[PDB]
């Protein structure tokens, strides 16, 4: 019996969800060539 | 001459785009955010001894056997200004933290 | 444009999918908010 | 007269209403579901 | 060098005044216990 | 007159380093 | 013992020794405007608001004093240099008398203050206790404050009961002190607008009327007496010191970009106008204009007066000074004596080539000379030997209209160079250099000394803020805290809320 | 270049300044000079100072 | 000591790894488009490799007006159509 | 027992992450701050405004991505989303520098935020509120920085823009600039951190070599109680040991901690000072007597006037670039140089 | 009329009188070359 | 404590220390004026800061003719 | 007045040094 959904819950995902996307980006990113 | 040789030492080796520099001032710079910190916490949290007429460092007796401030408090209240996992409750692992971080930055900066 | 849909996709899945698997245990607490 | 500066002004002045009234909206709301006991 | 003739009485006086305060509140306190 | 100023206010730090340390208020356990 | 930093916090509960320290402090800031003055008038130079106005001898009192109507001295000069004039009273030296006089019956107030502290007035009649009763204090000095705000602007400012404040043209070649008219519509919130001043203490002068009545008559919610500490003078000093803080950024801000209140013949230019060569543009404006009306080149230049040439160099440019360079800008450049005249560089080829001005971050600048194309013509080189745009091999010369070398043309490198590096500053000055035995160093104006002072006082005031407003809300842990703090109101999830130890599990 | 107070600096500007590029690592005591006036010149009092400061 | 979950007691779960292990690569792919596909460069007006200069340019083409700013790059950008 | 009152419990919830009143302006205002620079330093450009890369979209690393200061025509215009620049555009936004004063404001209420939180929660726990007075320092450096400098000078353009190498050239112009190492409140600054360091390290190594020993074990943490009231180190040996080595100790552990806080802050409160009179070029670039002496004796040399060719040097070697509005055409004869360099 | 009751005596101890002649000896030291200038 | 003819003129001004208006009293018609004035000083800042521009409003020197 | 503006220090440390001395006494006075 705990909570699933807390105010921790968000500020967990309110980084860690645009870190990975911004991590796939920057891999992305590694083979752009000019 | 001083300033004179760190202009110099930046033309000829550009030191701030050095990581052993970079690791000087993240120890300096850590190093005085942490006495502030630990300054500010253990002040924060001396216990009353004294009235509002008289400096409060006259609460402390040299010597004393009892501690002068209580760090249950100061760890509640820095627990809860960032999370209670990133504040000590360990004086000793405290104290051992305080002298690491600024001697090991300055230790690199000297290796740089 | 189209790209935009592409680049959302996964993250629908990936909530469509949390969404799944979650549904369950997240009604508990709330019917334990009275 | 009504510049396009002047629309903007209120554009910014009703999207922080917005912003703020939503999100106090939001935060009376679960003070009220999730109390303390007491 | 020419050097500002202020600066000595300024010097004199950034130095003087500040610590005369100083022993003006020690030498008191000393006095009474 | 600069030369004087100088040296003087750093031997006013010298004679103070002095009595600061050999007659310091004496620590009193207690 | 008080440690010597609370030795002052024996008035807090001494009304009348508060208001004796008030008065002593009102008295020595009265007397410093007074002296100040003084030492300014034994110092100013009258005899020409054209070059050696009372910005460039670091003159920091005397432009109030201009600002607000008072421009005469006893002794028949007035700043806008006419001459055989009688000011009446209200000339600077009456002004700092009347100033000297208001801080020595200030000092005999704060004497009968601080030996009859014990004023029943003080005590509340309930207890006996000494007792401020702050909210209706506010409500009686805001109506003052409103009242006087509401008749300086209403009678002062118009000219109604008054002499009104200075107001010039948008170079600020003819200013003087005039009457001014609200502006009630939008452009009176133009800080460029002097009618907005009137508005602004006009209105907010009765609205002052109207909330200080509203605050004598209306007590403050319990809700707010208890939350900010209403029955605590320590709250009033620290918004008191929030609003002073607040309103030094507002006068460095306005006192560094320019408003209507800090025009530039009492403070002079600021930056700014050398930034976007607000100056060179009127001028070259004027001479366009002399030339298209059948003017020579010498009669074009030669009209321009010699007040507005000196604004365009950048000598005058609050930026360019420093903290340790110290006293009048003359000290610096020397006293500005004459225009030497608008210098024009030609080529051998007979282009007219342009020296590129010293922008305000730049100590030194290289003399580099440019078509109007923006394309480099000639310098002075570094290097000698690899030099292709020397003015020796150019054929450089420099041919002045207007001013004192009206006329005149230099090609002997060596002159033709030296004029040069002085065109970087702008406009070219002949100074006296002798007289202040200048050094040479540019220094800044009252209006950089101006602002640096009040945005550091500022900055200063809110730790002063921060300090007391902590004391204030803090009071009672000042002294530490409770030696039974136990674990459990300070430890985690013991009360749902936390500290309210009404919320246990 | 001048490094001391009765040469025209002030606490700002003076120092001890470092030995001549002439001497590179060479030791460069007192009585490897032909006097006290040569030793001043190429910059002694700087090595004695600091192979002084660093043992202690 | 708050009533949250421990942190350690989630990510040991089955549970949690079920949904990460799809939510984790989705936002790492998410993320991988919004790059392949180009739409980040149009998104915040990135330039391109090729879209720094016109051909034989090499002019910086820097803002210098504050109220016609906006239609300054949008003129650079053509000088590149 | 109404709204507000019902608000008021719940934000002041004790729960893993506190948020309170502040957290009403601390939250948003912090998560907008570092997410705008992220954001720009991993896809926007400095291109339109400095004619500079400075995203990893664009090639670069960790240490060169910045989130670049406006354009100096932008003058120090707020920049605005829905302001008359952008006009409501998100890419040109970006292109014009919009994201520096999106992060600086918001990094600045932020910073309120942050020091409202923590007097809201030292009221709450009933400790006194010096931490959040010791927190004054950095926003004094902040806004001093980032706000009054370039406010006083002709544009954001001047301020620090947000990046590791964007902040190294920052301290390299001001050296060539501003002479800001002559500034004795730079020094004062200086001696403030470097003091803070030494406090930090000095006072840490002193607890853990004046330990009691209150455990068996090798490893002394064990035997610390964060209960129980006796100090863990000796104060007593500690000050015969620093009174002998250095002559002065501290007897006074209130006033020791006291002066742990009091320096750095002091010293971070003083370069602010500074660095606001750099806003007016009001700099402690020269001494007068040096340089009088200096013109008429060309024989007289001191670090002094060494470090001053220097910063010649740097003025007319970075400015053409570092300041590309100017259009600064310095011919290669005009620039200045050491012989053969 | 009774002596006003909220006087309080003034201390200062010796260290605070060996820090506080530093700390004035030192701005000293360090101003006084830019009072100088 | 010390009476005097000035003191008894000015002391119903200094007599209610202390006295309050019960719970919120205004504070929801203060709330409104703080509101009116922010958006008032927004107004004032942004014409200072010229992302405000409205007509018959030049914000420079040239508005002295 | 071309006067000797050694003067201006020899009358300020004139008058502050003896009259600093009789203040240090006599308040050292008052408080025993
Ligand atoms: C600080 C508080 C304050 C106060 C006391 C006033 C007071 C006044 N304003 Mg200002 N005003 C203010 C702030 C203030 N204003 C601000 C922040 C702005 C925006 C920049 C304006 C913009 C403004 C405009 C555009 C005009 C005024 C006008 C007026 C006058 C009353 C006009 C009337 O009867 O219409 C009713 C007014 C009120 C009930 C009080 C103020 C309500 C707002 C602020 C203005 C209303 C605009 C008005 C309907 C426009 C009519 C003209 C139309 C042809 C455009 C009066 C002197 C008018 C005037 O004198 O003509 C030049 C006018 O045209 N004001
Ligand atoms: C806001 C205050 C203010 C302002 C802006 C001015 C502005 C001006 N004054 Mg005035 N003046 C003032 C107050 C002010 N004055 C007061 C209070 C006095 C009485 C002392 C005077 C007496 C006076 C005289 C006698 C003269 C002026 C003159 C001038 C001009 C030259 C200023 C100059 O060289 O500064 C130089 C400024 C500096 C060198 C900067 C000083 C900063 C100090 C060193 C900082 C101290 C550091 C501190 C110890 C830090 C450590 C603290 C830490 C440990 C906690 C200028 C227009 C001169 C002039 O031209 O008049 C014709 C002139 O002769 N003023
Ligand atoms: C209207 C402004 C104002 C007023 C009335 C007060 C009043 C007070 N302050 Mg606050 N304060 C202010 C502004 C003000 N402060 C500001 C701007 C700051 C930030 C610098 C502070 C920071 C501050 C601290 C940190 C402390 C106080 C304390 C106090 C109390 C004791 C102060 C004392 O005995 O001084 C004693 C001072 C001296 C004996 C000598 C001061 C010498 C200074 C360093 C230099 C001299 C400057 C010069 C004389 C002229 C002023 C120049 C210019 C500002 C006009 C007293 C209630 C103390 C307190 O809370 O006690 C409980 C305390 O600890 N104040
Ligand atoms: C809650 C904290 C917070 C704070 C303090 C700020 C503060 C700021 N933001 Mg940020 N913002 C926030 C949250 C916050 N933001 C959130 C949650 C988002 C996500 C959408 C953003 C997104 C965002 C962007 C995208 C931008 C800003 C910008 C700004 C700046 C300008 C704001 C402005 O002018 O407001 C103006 C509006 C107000 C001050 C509201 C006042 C409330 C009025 C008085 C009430 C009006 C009610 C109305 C009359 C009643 C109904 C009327 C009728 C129609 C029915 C400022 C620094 C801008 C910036 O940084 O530019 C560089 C910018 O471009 N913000
Ligand atoms: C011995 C070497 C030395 C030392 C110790 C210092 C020390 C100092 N210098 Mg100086 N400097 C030096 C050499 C040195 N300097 C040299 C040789 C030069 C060449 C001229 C300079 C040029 C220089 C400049 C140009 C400036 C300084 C400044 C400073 C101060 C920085 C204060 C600070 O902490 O900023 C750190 C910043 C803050 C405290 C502001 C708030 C930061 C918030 C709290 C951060 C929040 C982070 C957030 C949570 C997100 C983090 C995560 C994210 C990264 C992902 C400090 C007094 C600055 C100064 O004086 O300004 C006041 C300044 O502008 N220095
Ligand atoms: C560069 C040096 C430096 C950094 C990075 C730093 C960082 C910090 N100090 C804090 C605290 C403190 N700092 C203190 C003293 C000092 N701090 C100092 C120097 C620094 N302090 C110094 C020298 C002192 C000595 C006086 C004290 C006394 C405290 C605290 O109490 C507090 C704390 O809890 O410490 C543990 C924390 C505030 C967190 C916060 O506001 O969250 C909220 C985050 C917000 C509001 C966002 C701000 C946005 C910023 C201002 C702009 C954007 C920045 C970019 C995202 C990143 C830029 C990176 C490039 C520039 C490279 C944070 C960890
Ligand atoms: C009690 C009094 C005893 C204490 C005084 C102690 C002396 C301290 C003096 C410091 C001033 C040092 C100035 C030396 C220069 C001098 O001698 O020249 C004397 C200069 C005047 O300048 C003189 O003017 C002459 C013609 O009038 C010639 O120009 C001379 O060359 C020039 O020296 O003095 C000043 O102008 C004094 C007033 C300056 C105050 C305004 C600056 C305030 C700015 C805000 C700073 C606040 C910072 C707070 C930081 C925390
Ligand atoms: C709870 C949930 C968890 C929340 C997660 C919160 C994450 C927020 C924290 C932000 C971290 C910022 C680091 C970004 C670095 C990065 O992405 O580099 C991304 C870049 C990408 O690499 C670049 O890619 C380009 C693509 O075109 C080119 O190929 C370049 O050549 C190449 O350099 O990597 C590097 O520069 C090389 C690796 C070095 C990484 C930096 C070391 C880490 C630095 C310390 C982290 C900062 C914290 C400072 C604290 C003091
Ligand atoms: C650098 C200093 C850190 C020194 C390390 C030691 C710290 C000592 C901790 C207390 C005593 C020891 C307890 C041992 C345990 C230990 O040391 O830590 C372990 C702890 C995990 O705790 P759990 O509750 O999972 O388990 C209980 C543990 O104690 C297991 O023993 O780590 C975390 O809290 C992870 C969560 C961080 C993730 C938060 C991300 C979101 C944050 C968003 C909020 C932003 C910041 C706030 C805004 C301002
Ligand atoms: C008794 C009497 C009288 C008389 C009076 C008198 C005569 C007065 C005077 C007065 C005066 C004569 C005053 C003065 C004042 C002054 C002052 C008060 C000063 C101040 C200063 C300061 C404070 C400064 C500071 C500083 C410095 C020094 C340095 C720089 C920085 C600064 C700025 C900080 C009469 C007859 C009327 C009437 C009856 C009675
Ligand atoms: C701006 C904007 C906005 C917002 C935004 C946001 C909010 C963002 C966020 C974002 C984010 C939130 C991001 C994140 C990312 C991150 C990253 C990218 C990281 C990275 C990392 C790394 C790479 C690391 C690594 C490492 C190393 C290197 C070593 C140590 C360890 C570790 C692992 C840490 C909006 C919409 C409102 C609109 C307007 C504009
Ligand atoms: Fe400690």
């Amino acid at each position: 019996s705990y909570p699933i959904f807390t105010v921790r819950w968000v500020a967990v995902h309110t980084l860690a969800v645009p870190t990975i996307f911004f991590l796939g980006a920057i891999a992305a990113m590694q083979f752009i060539q000019r | 001459g001083t300033f004179n040789f760190m202009i110099v030492f930046q033309a000829e080796h550009n030191i701030l785009m050095h990581p052993f520099h970079q690791l000087g001032v993240a120890g300096v710079f850590g190093g005085a955010l942490f006495c502030a910190m630990h300054g500010s916490l253990v002040t924060s949290s001396l216990i009353r001894e004294t009235t509002e007429t008289e400096s409060a460092n006259y609460g402390y007796k040299f010597g004393q056997e009892e501690e002068t401030y209580n760090i249950v408090a100061a760890h509640g209240y820095f627990g809860r200004l960032i999370f209670q996992y990133a504040s000590f409750n360990n004086s000793r692992s405290l104290h051992f933290f305080l002298a690491a971080w600024p001697v090991v930055g300055v230790w690199f900066t000297a290796l740089g | 444009d189209w790209r935009v849909l592409v680049v959302l996709l996964p993250v629908l899945l990936a909530a469509g999918w949390a969404v799944r698997n979650i549904l369950p245990y997240a009604v508990k607490q709330v019917q334990k908010l009275l | 007269t009504i510049t396009p500066s002047l629309k903007g002004f209120f554009i910014g002045l009703l999207s922080g209403a917005v912003v703020l009234g939503l999100t106090f909206a939001v935060l009376i709301a679960i003070s009220q579901i999730d109390k303390v006991q007491r | 060098m020419e050097v500002n003739q202020l600066g000595l009485i300024a010097t004199a006086l950034f130095v003087l005044v500040p610590s005369v305060f100083l022993i003006i509140l020690y030498v008191q306190t000393e006095s009474q216990q | 007159m600069e030369t004087i100023t100088y040296v003087f206010i750093f031997a006013c730090i010298i004679a103070l380093f002095f009595f600061a340390i050999f007659f310091r208020e004496p620590p009193r356990i207690t | 013992g008080l440690p010597w930093y609370r030795v002052h916090t024996v008035l807090i509960n001494d009304p009348g020794r508060l208001i004796a320290a008030h008065l002593m402090h009102t008295a020595l800031v009265a007397g410093w405007a007074g002296s100040m003055a003084l030492y300014e008038l034994a110092t100013f130079d009258p005899s020409d608001p054209v070059l050696n106005p009372m910005w460039r001898q670091g003159m920091f009192v005397l432009p109030f004093m201009a600002r607000l109507g008072v421009t005469g001295s006893w002794s028949g000069w007035s700043i806008t240099g006419e001459t055989g004039i009688d000011p009446g009273f209200w000339s600077f030296e009456g002004v700092a008398l009347a100033h000297i006089v208001l801080s020595g019956l200030l000092f005999l107030a704060a004497c009968w203050h601080w030996v009859y502290w014990d004023l029943e007035l003080f005590r509340d009649p309930r207890t006996g206790e000494p007792a401020l009763d702050l909210p209706k204090m506010f409500g009686i000095h805001l109506f003052l404050a409103g009242l006087l705000c509401f008749g300086f602007g209403a009678f002062h400012l118009t000219g109604l009961f008054g002499p009104g404040m200075w107001v010039s043209d948008p170079y600020g070649l003819t200013g003087s002190v005039q009457p001014v008219a609200p502006e009630w519509g939008p452009d009176g919130f133009n800080p460029y607008n002097p009618g907005g001043v009137v508005a602004h203490h006009i209105a907010a002068g009765i609205v002052g009327i109207i909330a200080g009545l509203f605050h004598i008559l209306v007590r403050p919610p319990q809700r707010l007496y208890k939350a900010l500490r209403m029955g605590n003078i320590e709250t009033v000093l620290s918004s008191s010191i929030a609003a002073v803080f607040f309103a030094a950024f507002v006068v460095a801000g306005t006192m560094w970009y320019g408003s209507a209140t800090t025009p530039i013949e009492l403070f002079g230019p600021t930056r700014y106008q050398w930034d976007s060569s607000y100056f060179q543009q009127e001028i070259n404006r004027r001479v366009q204009a002399s030339l298209a009306s059948g003017a020579t080149l010498e009669e074009a230049w030669s009209a321009i007066p010699e007040k507005l040439a000196f604004y365009d160099y950048i000598g005058n440019n609050p930026a360019k000074g420093g903290l340790f360079r110290t006293g009048p800008m003359n000290k610096g450049d020397g006293i500005a004596q004459a225009w030497k005249g608008h210098a024009v560089f030609r080529n051998k080829e007979g282009e007219e080539l342009f020296v590129r001005r010293m922008p305000a971050f730049f100590e030194s600048f290289p003399v580099i000379l440019t078509d109007k194309n923006g394309v480099v013509k000639a310098d002075i080189p570094f290097r000698r030997a690899e030099s292709k745009y020397s003015f020796e091999q150019q054929g450089v010369t420099v041919s002045f209209y207007g001013g004192e070398l009206n006329g005149q043309t230099f090609t002997d490198p060596p002159t033709v160079k030296s004029y040069a590096r002085k065109a970087i500053f702008g406009e070219i000055f002949e100074f006296d250099t002798e007289t202040l035995n200048s050094d040479g160093i540019f220094r800044t104006s009252p209006r950089g000394w101006f602002t640096f002072a009040h945005a550091v006082f500022a900055l200063l005031f809110f730790f002063g803020h921060i300090w007391h407003g902590a004391r204030t809300l803090f009071r009672d842990v000042f002294s530490g805290i409770d030696p039974e703090l136990s674990p459990e109101q300070v430890e985690w999830g013991f009360y749902q809320k936390v500290g309210d130890v009404t919320t246990r599990r | 270049v001048s490094g001391s107070l009765l040469y025209g600096n002030n606490i700002i500007t003076g120092a001890v300044v470092p030995s001549s590029n002439a001497i590179g690592l060479h030791f460069y005591p007192i009585w490897e000079a032909a006097s006290l006036d040569e030793w001043l010149y190429n910059g002694g009092p700087y090595q004695l100072i600091i192979f002084h400061f660093l043992l202690g | 000591t708050t009533g949250e979950r421990p942190f350690s007691d989630i990510i040991t779960s089955v549970r949690y790894w079920v949904i990460h292990s799809i939510t984790i690569p989705a936002l790492f792919i998410a993320g991988w488009l919004f790059v392949s596909t180009g739409l980040a460069y149009d998104v915040f007006g990135t330039p391109r490799p090729d879209s720094y200069y016109a051909q034989e340019q090499r002019s910086i083409p820097l803002v210098t007006d504050r109220f016609e700013a906006k239609q300054q790059v949008e003129t650079f950008l053509e000088q590149l159509k | 027992r109404g709204w507000f009152d019902i608000l008021d419990d719940w934000l002041k919830r004790d729960r893993f992450v506190f948020v309170g009143w502040s957290g009403i302006l601390l939250f948003p205002c912090a998560y907008l701050a570092l997410g705008g620079w992220l954001t720009g330093t991993t896809f926007v450009t400095s291109w339109y405004t400095h004619g500079l890369a400075s995203s990893y979209l664009e090639g670069c690393n960790f240490l060169t991505v910045a989130v670049s200061t406006p354009a100096n025509s932008m003058g120090h215009s707020l920049l605005l989303l829905w302001g008359p620049e952008a006009q409501g555009d998100f890419t040109r936004w970006c292109q014009l520098g919009g994201l520096w004063t999106f992060i600086a404001l918001h990094g600045a209420f932020g910073l309120i935020g942050f020091m409202l939180r923590q007097f809201e929660i030292a009221r709450l726990v009933g400790v006194r509120p010096y931490n959040a007075i010791a927190f004054s320092a950095p926003i004094a450096v902040f806004v001093s920085v980032f706000l009054i400098y370039p406010l006083g000078q002709s544009s954001w353009f001047f301020a620090p823009s947000f990046g590791v190498a964007a902040i190294f050239r920052f301290l390299l112009f001001f050296q060539g600039f501003h002479n800001w190492t002559l500034n004795p409140f730079h020094m004062m600054g200086v001696a403030g951190v470097l003091g803070g360091a030494l406090l930090c390290a000095i006072h840490g190594a002193t607890v853990e070599n004046t330990l009691f020993q209150d455990g068996e074990g090798a490893s002394t943490f064990r035997a610390f109680n964060p209960t129980q009231a006796e100090e863990t180190y000796s104060m007593v040996t500690a000050n015969r040991f620093w009174s002998q080595i250095f002559g002065i100790a501290f007897s006074n552990k209130r006033w020791l901690h006291f002066f742990m806080l009091f320096v750095p802050v002091t010293g971070l409160w003083m370069s602010a000072i500074g660095v606001v009179g750099l806003a007016l070029n009001l700099r402690s670039y020269d001494f007068i007597s040096q340089e009088i002496r200096a013109a008429e004796d060309p024989e007289f040399e001191t670090f002094y006037t060494k470090n001053l060719l220097l910063n010649e040097g740097i003025r007319a070697w970075m400015a053409p670039q570092d300041q590309p509005h100017e259009n600064f055409v310095f011919p290669e004869e005009v620039l200045p140089r050491g012989n053969a360099l | 009329m009774e002596p006003n009751p909220n006087r309080q005596p003034v201390e200062l101890n010796r260290t605070s009188l060996y820090l506080g002649l530093l700390l004035i000896l030192v701005l000293a030291l360090l101003f006084s070359s830019y009072f100088f200038n | 404590a010390r009476r005097t003819w000035l003191g008894d003129i000015l002391r119903p001004l200094n007599s209610e220390y202390g006295k309050v208006a019960p719970g919120w009293g205004t504070t929801p018609l203060m709330a409104v004026f703080m509101g009116l004035f922010l958006v008032f000083l927004l107004i004032i800042l942004e014409i200072y800061n010229s992302t405000l521009i409205l007509d018959g409003v030049n914000v420079s020197w040239k508005a002295l003719g």
